[PDB]
């Protein structure tokens, strides 16, 4: 725990040079601001700086449950070869939770200027519909009718 | 002359909103009447004087002027 605790803030300090992760970490902060989903995934250091085994105890006494988790394999196996190890091992997991508050969205604005640099990764977005909205099809079309590129494609 | 080629800027953040997530007038009464106090309260003291006399000096102006045209005792 104490390790791996200089571990994390080794990274923060990687995670600078990560610049598009800068980004999406910065653009999730904005529009989702004032929500839990406004945090990054790793958290900021102060917490990383204050945790505790039983703060853990008790996220794991809560979310790692029978009833919002999935199993999934493939490959040359059967379904019933493995349906016996469930019923083997995780049998025994605790089958018995919040649910969600709506996330809002946020049109705002975020700019970390700095011009000692060669570049600017830039980002931009909107509200997206969500997963069970059909016309997600949609949009992954026209994400493509738009594409992409890098600085290497001879067409 | 543009953007781009002015000056350096390094590690500085800037926040902004929308105009509409937001009031276009919010605290206008609620905060900005002792912000005019405050504006006014730095000002007054330099200006006014100056015009303080100028009504004064339009005063006496006129009542001299006034005196000068009505007759002497002759």
């Amino acid at each position: 725990i104490e390790k791996e605790r200089d571990v994390i803030l080794q990274e923060l300090q990687e995670n600078d040079t990560s610049m598009r992760d800068v980004v999406f970490n910065y653009l999730h902060a904005t529009a989702f601001q004032g929500t839990p989903l406004a945090q990054s995934v790793e958290g900021p250091s102060e917490n990383v700086r204050k945790l505790s085994r039983a703060d853990l105890t008790e996220y794991l006494s809560r979310h790692y449950k029978a009833p919002r988790m999935v199993l999934a394999a493939a490959g040359g196996l059967e379904h019933r070869q493995l349906l016996d190890l469930a019923q083997k091992h995780f049998s025994g997991l605790s089958g018995t939770v919040p649910t969600l508050s709506p996330c809002r969205f946020t049109g705002s604005q975020i700019c970390h200027r700095e011009d000692g640099l060669p570049l600017a990764h830039v980002a931009i977005a909107v509200e997206g519909p969500g997963w069970a909205h059909p016309d997600n099809v949609a949009l992954q079309v026209a994400n493509a009718i738009i594409g992409h590129y890098d600085c290497t494609y001879g067409g | 002359r543009q953007f781009g080629h002015l000056t350096r800027v390094r590690h500085v953040i800037t926040y902004s909103l929308s105009p509409f997530e937001q009031r276009a007038f919010p605290h206008y009464f609620s905060k900005g009447i002792p912000n005019v106090l405050r504006r006014t309260r730095a000002c007054i003291l330099r200006v006014a004087p100056p015009f303080v006399a100028f009504y004064l000096v339009y005063t006496w102006g006129t009542q001299e002027f006034e005196k000068s045209k009505r007759k002497n005792p002759a």
